[PDB]
């Protein structure tokens, strides 16, 4: 639920 | 620097063995050594470099964000008043945070970026300048707030100039720049519509081109691709 | 010290938001300048401090066994030369553990234990002091070793005297001593046997003590206790 | 699999 980030 | 004594290599080989350890400071430590040797980084190393710093900003974000959602807490109405403490936490942990982005930007900015000719290396360095403004983005409250912002936007850009123009749609860097990009506009550059036409867009273009993919460069691909998911999930 | 301007209460206050972000070795850092108040730590606060350098050491101890194994391996009959840097990481990581190691027994000598006189303080001293000892233990390879691990021994001793005296079998610091102590028989002392005696014994006397407490004070022993059975089911 | 301590 925290967005994703990479 | 500290690591100036080490060979190049060692400090490949530390930064290896401290991210088998989970040490990702002593692995950002090892990279920023190696990168300060001067000598270009290969894509592993450049992987290695991005990797340590990510975990060790991905803790101190994580940390102040821990520590910024308790100082809003206690700036709420009716909060009792308990010091300076949590600011000056926040603060101090927001300073480390902003040291290890800065050290990141200057590692970029002296001299990965501009000796990174290859796309791959380019694009792989500016999404790093990329994301580390953005992390500065993120705990900036500032009039350099702006600036900030769009330091990050603008190296995201021409991450995604670059990386459009001369890496393949489903090119991991491209995908991780996208999807990283897609949430700076999200959450930093208050552009949800454009976070997630880019999720979409990008997500779409690398479906198209998984085709051309080896088994091995699929898995990578959809990898980043799953996460563009999870944000368009996320917020759609 | 470092946080020698700091308020004793600012810094526990910090203690427990680094705590809340995970931050440990800010944590410990809080800590050990609320102990170089030299007030005495209530405790909550010695909860703290142990908490903050537990973690701190626990991360350090994970990364040097990680390292350790790795360098063992690199002595294997048939294992590539790979330099040095294995045993000078480890050895760098490991001496970065042993200072934390002397850090603490350095507060538990300066002036913890001389100034703890209720048994739960200085009971909970005594074990964190054989604790830090027996992470030495756990790298010691030299001449010292013996001197290091008779120094958990002893402070292990001088603890599990006092809780056995002072102390209720189910009292959490004892239990926590106990299982301790049976660890550092087992894997320190190489003395398994009398490991699972004190492991079994520590978790018997408990369980028929239970019935003393109420449920908020059985919920906290049988935690530890079931620690206890956790390591007489490995070890049996 | 790793014993426990506290
Ligand atoms: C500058 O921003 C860097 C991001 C952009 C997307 C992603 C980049 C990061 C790393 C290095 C890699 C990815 C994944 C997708 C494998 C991780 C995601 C976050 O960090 C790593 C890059 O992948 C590489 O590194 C991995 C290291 O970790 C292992 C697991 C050993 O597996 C390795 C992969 O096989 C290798 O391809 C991936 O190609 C690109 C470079
Ligand atoms: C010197 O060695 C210290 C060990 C010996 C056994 C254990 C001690 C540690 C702490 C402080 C406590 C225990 C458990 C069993 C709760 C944890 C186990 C490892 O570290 C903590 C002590 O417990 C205390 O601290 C906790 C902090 O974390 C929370 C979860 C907030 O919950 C708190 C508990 O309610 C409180 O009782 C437990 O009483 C004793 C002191
Ligand atoms: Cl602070
Ligand atoms: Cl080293
Ligand atoms: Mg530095
Ligand atoms: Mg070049
Ligand atoms: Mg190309
Ligand atoms: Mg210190
Ligand atoms: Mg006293
Ligand atoms: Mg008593």
């Amino acid at each position: 639920k925290r967005r994703k980030s990479v | 620097g500290a690591m100036g004594s080490m060979e190049r290599a060692s400090l490949i080989q530390k930064a290896k063995l401290a991210e088998q350890a989970e040490r990702y400071e002593d692995m950002a430590a090892f990279m920023k050594g190696a990168v300060e040797k001067g000598e270009e980084l290969s894509v592993e190393e450049r992987n290695l470099l991005s990797v340590a710093y990510k975990n060790v900003v991905g803790g101190q974000r994580a940390a102040w964000r821990v520590l910024s959602s308790i100082e809003q807490k206690s700036n709420e109405e009716g909060s009792e008043e308990k010091g300076p403490e949590v600011r000056e936490y926040r603060e101090k942990v927001e300073t480390e945070l902003q040291g290890v982005c800065d050290t990141v930007l200057g590692l970029l900015d002296s001299h990965l970026i501009k000796e990174a000719g290859d796309a791959e290396s380019r694009v792989f360095y500016l999404k790093m300048k990329g994301d580390y403004y953005r992390y500065l983005a993120e705990v900036a409250t500032g009039d350099d707030k702006k600036r900030i912002i769009d330091s990050a936007r603008s190296a995201y850009q021409e991450a995604m100039d670059i990386s459009k123009k001369e890496m393949p749609p489903t090119h991991p860097i491209r995908l991780g720049l996208a999807l990283n990009f897609s949430v700076f506009h999200y959450e930093i550059a208050n552009s949800p519509e454009e976070a997630i036409s880019l999720a979409k867009t990008t997500f779409d273009e690398a479906m198209a081109d998984l085709h051309t993919l080896s088994e091995d460069s699929y898995k990578d691909s959809t990898l980043i691709m799953q996460l563009l998911r999870d944000n368009l999930t996320l917020w759609t």
